[PDB]
């Protein structure tokens, strides 16, 4: 059933697993027109597919013209996410596979089980968690390519960099929503924080710095901070 | 006019005959059911004084044959018999006529109550729904699965409603799965009206029967069979004219009939507001949003 709290450790388990966020599919400016109406401007979006365990990230670009002529398409954001998905799923060979699915919004529960009705051994699952995966176009690299895409394209990265040389699969999903949480409560912050130093530099092929172990206590000390800091300056504490 | 005698009474029972009833007495001198309309289905039903679990009862024609009632002691129930001795048969019920022995059918001439429930269901589909092939009539009561529900456990005694699942391979066409989830008339129209019950007579029996299985005898399954029949026609942008309004006063005097204290159990709120409120035919069932919203506001 629902991914919460009690059963967090199953997600670094050895059954594979893919989170899907849908939150930043449709994205939108919305704006006055000369008449003085309000309009919207569609930009482009992106599905988060992530495996928990290993970091794969599968970025399903979204391109505007997805949308031209469609209605509804908040409603159709849904089903789109969940025709990519299960496209992604066919494309794999039956050993790579996930034999679950969790979804972050409820909302994509119906729309991912009929896609992949030809898939009864895969469980499509929701979550209790307030994963903070939103925050995924605050990733600068992660950002600019959907932004400069011109055509519906999938882009390949690992969130975790190099981190699982060093750390265990719990650990850097720890990390990475300490770093994904403290960017969705204050970006500007979050940050500068993570790139004061100059000498601390990100390689071509990475998201992140490339920290020192003690040089990412540090860091989520500092991110931990923000995040407290953060809930003071939004509640008067 | 028919008759559906009955050898005795020999446990206190409510006996009811489509919507009317009447209390029994242990070893009271009741010897059966006279002036039964042809050209109807019917259904005798029962339920015993001293143990209120397992409303059951017999769907039958007199058409097809002469049928009694006789209690068997060792299964503890009164059971449905077919007299082939026709003259037998004949001359049992005018010895019980005669000494005033049976209570009549008490149909009000006005009165389309019965037949309204009953339009589109006959006992050929009936006995495809409920398999016993050594006899005419068919037996159904309180406990009784689908074949749906055993899917989610002995099957000579289910009932084989039209499995219908809106989630499912046979509801969704590949490619059109927005499409297909959204607006069901590909499911309704092609898959369920086409290609299963060839016309939407033999739908809306299925649907009216298994209402009245529901009401009747608190089978649960039913109920399920009946809400996802309407659903799935509320549910379709593209329904053919005439079955809407047939729906409509199918719904209507089902609702009517309906006992106001049972409505907690048997409505299910959920398809309820959907249908009337949200779906495609929100616009199209005037007579039922009628009632329901006069009779049950508090569902809605
Ligand atoms: C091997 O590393 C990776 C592999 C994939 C493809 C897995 O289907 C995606 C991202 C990665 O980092
Ligand atoms: C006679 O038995 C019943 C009759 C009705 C319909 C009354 O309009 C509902 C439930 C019953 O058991």
């Amino acid at each position: 059933g629902a991914m919460n709290s009690s059963n967090y450790a199953e997600l670094f388990n050895n059954d594979i697993k893919l989170f899907v966020d849908d939150t930043n599919v449709y994205r939108v400016t919305v704006h006055k027109t000369f008449e003085g109406n309000v309009a919207t401007k569609a930009i482009n979006g992106c599905i988060f597919t992530l495996n928990p365990k290993t970091g794969h990230l599968f970025l399903k670009i979204i391109h505007t013209s997805v949308w031209a002529g469609q209605k509804r398409l908040s409603q159709l954001a849904k089903w789109k996410t969940a025709e990519e998905v299960s496209a992604l799923v066919r494309s794999l060979p039956k050993e790579e596979q996930p034999k679950q699915i969790i979804v972050t919004r409820k909302a994509m529960l119906d729309p991912l089980e009929v896609h992949m009705l030809d898939f009864p051994n895969i469980a499509i699952r929701p979550t209790e968690l307030r994963l903070p995966f939103s925050a995924a176009m605050s990733i600068d690299k992660l950002s600019d390519v959907v932004m400069k895409a011109t055509e519906p394209q999938m882009v390949l990265f690992n969130i975790y960099d190099d981190w699982l040389d060093r750390i265990s699969s719990y650990t850097a999903f720890s990390r990475l929503t300490l770093l994904l949480r403290a960017l969705k409560t204050n970006e500007e912050s979050a940050k500068m924080i993570l790139l004061s130093d100059p000498t601390i530099t990100i390689k071509s092929y990475h998201l992140w710095p490339s920290f020192t172990d003690e040089q990412w206590i540090t860091i989520e000390s500092q991110m931990r901070d923000l995040i407290l800091t953060e809930y003071g300056r939004k509640y008067n504490v | 006019m028919n008759t559906v005698p009955f050898t005795s009474a020999p446990i206190e029972v409510t006996i009811g005959i489509d919507q009317y009833s009447f209390n029994v007495k242990e070893n009271q001198p009741f010897h059966g059911i006279k002036d039964i309309p042809i050209g109807h289905v019917h259904v005798i039903h029962f339920q015993h004084a001293d143990n209120s679990s397992m409303r059951y009862g017999y769907w039958f024609d007199c058409r097809m044959g002469n049928f009694y009632i006789q209690y068997d002691p060792k299964d503890g129930l009164y059971k449905m018999m077919e007299e082939r001795d026709g003259a037998k048969f004949e001359n049992i019920v005018h010895n019980f006529k005669e000494r005033q022995m049976m209570v009549s059918y008490p149909k009000i001439d006005e009165d389309d109550t019965w037949y309204n429930l009953t339009e589109f269901v006959q006992m050929d589909k009936i006995r495809k729904i409920v398999r016993k092939d050594e006899n005419q009539f068919s037996y159904v009561d309180s406990s009784m699965t689908t074949v749906q529900e055993n899917e989610l456990s002995d099957p000579a005694h289910s009932l084989n409603y039209t499995v219908i699942n809106f989630k499912s391979r046979e509801a969704i066409r590949p490619g059109h799965e927005m499409e297909d989830f959204l607006d069901k008339s590909y499911y309704l129209n092609t898959v369920m009206l086409q290609g299963i019950f060839k016309n939407s007579s033999n739908y809306f029996g299925e649907l009216q029967f298994a209402f009245l299985n529901a009401m009747f005898f608190g089978n649960y399954g039913s109920s399920l069979q009946w809400h996802a029949m309407i659903e799935l026609i509320c549910s379709s942008a593209t329904v053919p004219k005439h079955m809407l309004d047939k729906l409509d006063e199918i719904l209507y005097y089902q609702i009517k009939t309906l006992p106001e204290q049972y409505s907690d159990i048997l409505l299910n709120e959920r398809v309820w507001n959907i249908c009337l409120y949200s779906s495609f035919q929100k616009n199209s069932l005037h007579n039922t949003e009628k009632i329901m919203e006069n009779k049950y506001p508090e569902l809605l």
